[PDB]
């Protein structure tokens, strides 16, 4: 329906994306902390670049 | 004669009311009785018929002053231009076009 | 219960219609702001009063009239611009929202800059979150103070000298130099692409009843 | 020696000159005078909107906070806004809109 | 003739240019009145920014690293990241730990005086 | 009640004249009105030519 | 697009690397409407804007639409036959429309 | 219809020429058929004759712009009605007299 | 805000952290700068050890969290001041505050805010909705009240 | 409305990030868990926001009196007037209905619709008894004070359904008699 | 207008054909609707 | 064209300042995502076309 995960994930996650959110930031890393690749788990561009700083 | 600009010539009725009520204060005249008016006078020249609008309605000047103050006006016979008649018929546009029209 | 605080409000709004159309020499700044606290202080209009026991929800066409029959301030006291706001609080409290063209009769009736700007603080803290027909009218009356400042002097001078000056007939005909909203380019202060400028002039008390005497005799034959 | 001080005039943060205030007042002196009876006091009307003709005029402080606006509000408020903290950006940009002010011939 | 036409149509244009120019100046006072509007309203709850000056800050440096100390009628809050830190007594003693850490700290320091701390009880 | 009626000439119906009215039953007479007939064909043929 | 604003050239093209450019989305972020919101009313009550529509007075949008909808172009591909344009035209090859 | 609005202003002006006309003439009716028409009214003055056949001809031309549009109009229902081959007014909208 | 400081530091005695701040903060004093938020937190235990000169592997940190207004190169100034200092484990740094990602225009809307609103934390839930709500019901009520008392 | 009047409680008024600063811990029962240190305060202010809500909802839903002049959408101009208590909880619009069919000259199963003629000559139906409340919370009417009347006035229109005959007559010869 | 109390009463307004349209009885109907499956498009002259 | 970069091709009827679809500067298109709705990632989309 949004391929490339324009909608994943939901605009809370965002705010709550943040540096003292490991909380939120875990629930978009494998179980070693990689991101789940861009073919694999889609996001939203904004939420990637927010995930990897 | 810019056909573009006989139509921001004549004042826009907040003009005339703004005269209206600045005159009425300075001028001392009671309020109910001011009445601002316009008077548009073709652009090159000035047609008998101007004229008699001239003298008639906006001075006070009957016929036996007149033909005491100005005596040609009995052969003054100037009338308006085929090309002219149109100057006063000004183009109206609506308050949605000011960025459009002048 | 609230139908004889309805009941009452028939009462209040009768003698305002009676205080409202006084138009006298008996009815001067003192008096009108003494006969307004009065009404308010006894219909128990204070915003204080609990929901239930309240008048101004039964107000209807007479309370906005009332809110705009104390706007010159009573140069008498602080306690001018107070009343004022406790009329408007109560309107927000009920809920009622206030009409513009009241607002602009609110400008269109004050005396001078200091009572102009009473006004607009007194609907800062009275919770009206601002149009551009506010911002406006606002202007218009901060304008049109300056303009019978000019008229006024203008008139003393043909009075002194005699006859009319280059200056005064230069005024009366184009304006007040450098005005604000400017009346020469009428595509100035139009909002929503119509012209709010009525705060043009002073507003008295038929011009704003007027504006609903037409409106009605224009119900009644339509 | 010009461009290094043109940037310690570009560091120390320019202030709008009293060109605009003087030409604000002998031209509206009615929103001056406005003005003039309301100074220091917290004012709910903006009567300098006609003296900021643009968003970019109001280079003296930061995000096009116009100097009249701030006098309620915290001193600190007031610092924090002020030409002291705008950022390097904002205060190139800020020569840059006052000298596009005083070449430029309507603003 | 044709320059008497385009001499008059470049004079409205001219015009035109200006009443542009104008009706410009016009929105950019309205954009400057919804831009008080909005900024003024920021600038209030700005006001509320408690900023701490120079001759306040030795009060409320020891006021908040006097957050948790270590006994206190109330319970206590969490931290940016919002756990509940190792709630300390003074001058640099971890004197009441919660029990996620508790564990794992006495096991590191055999010899330190730990303390398991106890959240403020919502029953009494 | 008309709020707004015209000022017809003939202000009522009762006050118009019907020796008037059977003229309008006449043919076009020029010397009166000084108006040509149309048969709207040859003239719309030949008006021109 | 993916090499406009996310272009990975520059990388291993390991799944985290890449200069996201997030200048042409409209955010998703509750950052937004919930920072950018105001006890104060929207611009569309404000009545901010000026210019209305720039075509002016559009019979859709601005005032009311009287007739019918075309939501072909027959009337707009049409050729004026008069010299004041009075009439206009739309000749397929079999037929003749004039308006 | 026709427009009527254009068809009242030509008929105006016709008027308004035959009335600065006869503000003028002592003899307009001095004549004894009836088949004669407001121009060409013989006065024993030529400054009148010299001005009112002037306003009495151009009153003759807009009473024939009025005839005119009322002509044109009919004989244009009329090219509708014989027309030779299939015309299909597809009528989308109302549509006053002709 | 200008800057967010995250200020990690080793828990020394309160006659240290209290000077490191006393130091820090007169610094920015010193260097035409604001403070607004000097939030603190108790010890926790970070998921790295950090060292000091002492290359010893500190398991358990206090937390300083300092927001403030500042001169945009006053920043590089006070920063390797802070970082030089023997106690600050690491101090994140962010720019980003005045315009996040979210957001793109006005420019206040995130001026005013503070981190904890900026970053929401991770202790909020769904209930800070009708508590934001009902704080700016109560604010607003006489946020303009109250600015026209002077 | 509910929302203007001030609170019975005091909320301090403080910068909104105090709002997440403000989590703390507890130990309910056994276990720990994580509470706004003013949640509490937030559900007595809601309980008041709410109970000012509901309050003044019944308010509005209150019985109130008002003036009613109603013009019959037609020819034959009339204008029927008469006093009128809008008890605000479909009742009391058909109430209205019989009453202005009766000063009206009309049948009371007369199929009528109500408009509401606003302060700006539209024109808006209406069907319920919540309509009507927002009617009148709306337009507060619009009046003369030469025009002493007891309480505030309202105006509606009438849209009659069935046009009879005898009303088709009167039409008819309304403009027959204009043109 | 300026005065159309008369015959305005019985106005006879458009009669709504967008809805007849749309709720005549259709040979398509369904039981419960899905919105078909996207078709093939021309990817180029390399891919048909 | 068998270049990279030129499979682009000519398209005159774009907007931009060339015909050279593979000089404009401007918008480098995306190859393996677009086309789901203008065909391919050539051409322009159906809002732009």
């Amino acid at each position: 329906k949004d391929p490339q995960g324009m909608q994943r994930p939901s605009p809370e996650v965002y705010m709550k994306l943040n540096y003292k959110n490991p909380a939120t930031i875990s629930r978009f890393l494998t179980r070693t902390g990689h991101m789940y690749p861009a073919d694999i788990l889609p996001l939203n561009p904004e939420a990637v670049a927010k995930l990897r700083v | 004669e810019n056909s573009w600009l006989r139509n921001r010539q004549l004042p826009h009725r907040k003009q005339m009311e703004g005269i209206a009520r600045r005159a009425s204060f300075v001028l001392g005249i009671p309020f109910s009785e001011v009445r601002v008016r316009n008077l548009l006078l073709p652009p090159t020249y000035l047609d008998k018929d101007s004229i008699v609008r001239i003298n008639e309605a906006v001075l006070g000047l009957s016929k036996e002053e007149q033909r005491n103050l100005a005596p040609w006006l009995e052969m003054y016979q100037k009338e308006l231009d085929s090309k002219d008649v149109d100057f006063c018929s000004l183009m109206k546009s609506t308050n949605e076009e000011e960025w459009l029209t002048l | 219960n609230e139908i004889s605080a309805m009941e009452r409000a028939s009462e209040a709004r009768r003698e305002i219609h009676d205080l409202w159309m006084s138009t006298e020499k008996m009815l001067d700044l003192e008096n009108r702001v003494r006969s307004v606290a009065s009404l308010i202080e006894k219909y128990k209009l204070d915003p204080s009063t609990p929901r239930e026991n309240d008048v101004s929800r039964g107000l209807g066409d007479a309370f906005d009239r009332l809110l705009l029959l104390c706007v010159p301030l009573g140069k008498d006291s602080s306690k001018g611009t107070d009343d004022l706001e406790r009329l408007m609080n109560l309107a927000g409290r009920n809920g009622r929202e206030i009409s513009v063209r009241t607002i602009q009769h609110l400008f269109a009736r004050t005396d001078s800059f200091s009572e102009a700007l009473a006004v607009f603080y007194a609907m800062r803290r009275c919770h009206v979150a601002m149009n551009m027909e506010a911002y406006y009218a606002m202007l218009y009356s901060l304008q049109r103070l300056e303009e019978e400042g000019w008229a006024q002097r203008f008139r003393e001078e043909c009075e002194e000298k005699g006859g009319v000056s280059e200056q005064a007939m230069d005024f009366v005909v184009k304006g007040i130099n450098n005005a604000l909203l400017p009346e020469n380019k009428p595509w100035l202060g139009r909002v929503m692409f119509g012209d709010r400028d009525a705060p043009a002039q002073r507003r008295e008390a038929r011009d704003y009843d007027e504006l609903s005497a037409m409106w009605t005799e224009r119900y009644r034959d339509g | 020696p010009v461009q290094k001080k043109r940037q310690e005039q570009m560091l120390y943060g320019i202030n709008i000159p009293e060109t605009r205030q003087m030409k604000f007042e002998q031209e509206h002196p009615l929103l001056a005078s406005a003005l003039r009876q309301l100074d220091g006091q917290p004012k709910g009307f903006p009567f300098w909107y006609k003296k900021y003709p643009t968003r970019r005029h109001a280079y003296g402080n930061r995000f096009s906070i116009p100097d009249e606006m701030l006098e309620g509000y915290g001193e600190e408020m007031k610092k924090a806004l002020s030409k002291e903290m705008m950022s390097i950006q904002e205060k190139q940009f800020a020569q840059e809109a006052m000298y596009m002010e005083r070449y430029a011939e309507h603003d | 003739k044709k320059r008497l036409e385009a001499k008059q149509m470049t004079e409205g244009r001219q015009a035109l240019k200006k009443k542009h120019l104008d009706l410009l100046r016009e929105f950019h006072e309205r954009q400057f009145f919804f831009w008080y509007e909005r900024a003024s309203e920021r600038l209030q709850s700005m006001n509320l920014i408690q900023y701490i000056p120079q001759s306040r800050v030795q009060e409320h440096i020891e006021r908040e690293l006097d957050k948790y100390v270590a006994g206190k009628s109330e319970a206590y809050p969490l931290n940016f990241v919002g756990q509940m830190p190792l709630v300390e007594d003074r001058e640099g003693n971890i004197v009441e730990v919660p029990e996620g850490l508790l564990t794992n700290h006495v096991s590191e320091h055999p010899e330190s005086t730990v303390k398991p701390h106890q959240p403020h009880e919502s029953t009494s | 009640r008309f709020l707004l009626r015209p000022r017809w000439s003939p202000r009522t119906l009762q006050e118009v004249l019907d020796a008037d009215v059977m003229r309008l039953h006449t043919s076009l007479a020029y010397q009166d009105e000084g108006i040509a007939p149309l048969h709207v064909p040859t003239q719309c043929a030949k008006a021109n030519r | 697009s993916h090499p406009e604003h996310w272009n990975k050239m520059f990388s291993k093209r390991r799944p985290g690397e890449g200069r996201i450019d997030l200048r042409v989305l409209p955010s998703q972020s509750l950052l937004g409407p919930l920072m950018e919101q105001s006890d104060t009313q929207g611009a569309a009550y404000f009545r901010y804007d000026n210019r209305g529509h720039s075509n002016g007075r559009v019979p859709g949008l601005n005032t009311p639409f009287f007739g019918e909808f075309d939501r072909k172009m027959m009337q707009a591909m049409s050729r004026p036959l008069n010299a004041d344009r009075t009439i206009t035209g739309n000749d397929g090859r079999f037929s003749k429309t004039i308006m | 219809g026709l427009n009527f609005e254009m068809l009242g202003f030509d008929l105006h002006m016709a008027e308004m020429l035959r009335e600065k006309a006869r503000a003028i003439l002592n003899g307009v009716a001095s004549v004894s058929s009836t088949s004669v028409m407001v121009t060409t009214t013989s006065v024993p003055t030529k400054a009148q004759e010299r001005e009112v056949g002037q306003l009495l001809r151009d009153a003759l031309r807009y009473e024939d712009r009025v005839d005119d549009a009322i002509r044109q109009h009919a004989s244009l229902i009329w090219r509708v009605y014989t027309a030779p081959r299939p015309l299909m007014a597809l009528t989308n909208g109302k549509c006053r007299g002709t | 805000v200008f800057y967010a400081f995250v200020l990690v530091m080793k828990p020394r005695q309160r006659r240290f952290t209290s000077q490191a701040l006393r130091e820090i903060a007169v610094a920015i004093y010193n260097n035409g700068g604001l403070i607004r938020k000097l939030s603190n937190e108790g010890v926790m235990r970070p998921y790295s050890r950090f060292r000091d000169a002492d290359n010893t592997p500190l398991t358990y940190a206090r937390y300083v969290t300092l927001q403030v207004d500042m001169g945009e190169e006053q920043m590089r100034k006070v920063e390797k001041i802070m970082k030089e200092h023997q106690d600050v484990f690491i101090t994140l740094n962010l720019n980003n505050l005045e315009r996040p990602v979210g957001i793109r225009y006005f420019p206040l809307d995130t001026f005013t805010r503070l981190e904890e609103e900026i970053n929401w934390p991770p202790q909020t839930s769904a209930d800070i909705y009708k508590q934001l709500e009902m704080n700016w019901k109560e604010f607003s009520r006489t946020r303009w009240s109250n600015f026209l008392r002077n | 409305p509910w929302d203007i009047t001030p609170p019975e409680d005091e909320v301090s008024l403080q910068h909104a990030s105090e709002i997440f600063n403000a989590y703390v811990l507890e130990r309910r029962g056994t276990f720990n868990v994580v509470v706004h240190r003013d949640t509490e305060k937030l559900a007595a202010w809601n309980r008041q926001r709410q109970e000012e809500y509901h309050a003044y909802r019944s308010l509005r839903a209150a019985p109130h009196p008002r003036h009613v002049y109603a013009r019959l959408e037609g020819c034959e101009g009339k204008l029927v007037s008469f006093d009128f208590v809008f008890s605000l909880q479909t009742a009391c619009l058909d109430a209205l209905k019989r009453q202005v069919l009766t000063s009206f000259g009309m049948p009371d199963g007369r199929d009528i619709e109500l408009g509401w003629y606003l302060p700006t000559l539209d024109t808006c139906p209406i069907h319920n008894d919540v309509e009507i409340m927002q009617l009148l919370h709306a337009d507060p009417g619009i009046e003369d004070p030469k025009a002493q009347l007891k309480y505030p006035p309202i105006y509606f229109i009438v849209k009659r359904n069935c046009l009879y005959f005898s009303e088709w007559a009167y039409a008819v010869k309304h403009q027959l008699l204009l043109q | 207008s300026v005065y159309a109390n008369a015959m305005a009463q019985f106005a006879i307004c458009r009669q709504p054909w967008n809805e007849y349209i749309n709720l005549l009885t259709k040979q398509d109907s369904t039981p419960y609707h899905v919105e078909p499956q996207e078709k093939p498009a021309y990817r180029g002259r390399k891919r048909g | 064209a068998n270049h990279p970069n030129r499979q682009s091709g000519i398209q005159f009827l774009t907007h931009y300042n060339t015909h050279q679809r593979f000089r404009v500067n401007k918008d480098y298109i995306d190859y393996m995502h677009w086309g789901k709705e203008q065909g391919q990632a050539r051409l322009p989309h159906r809002h732009q076309r």
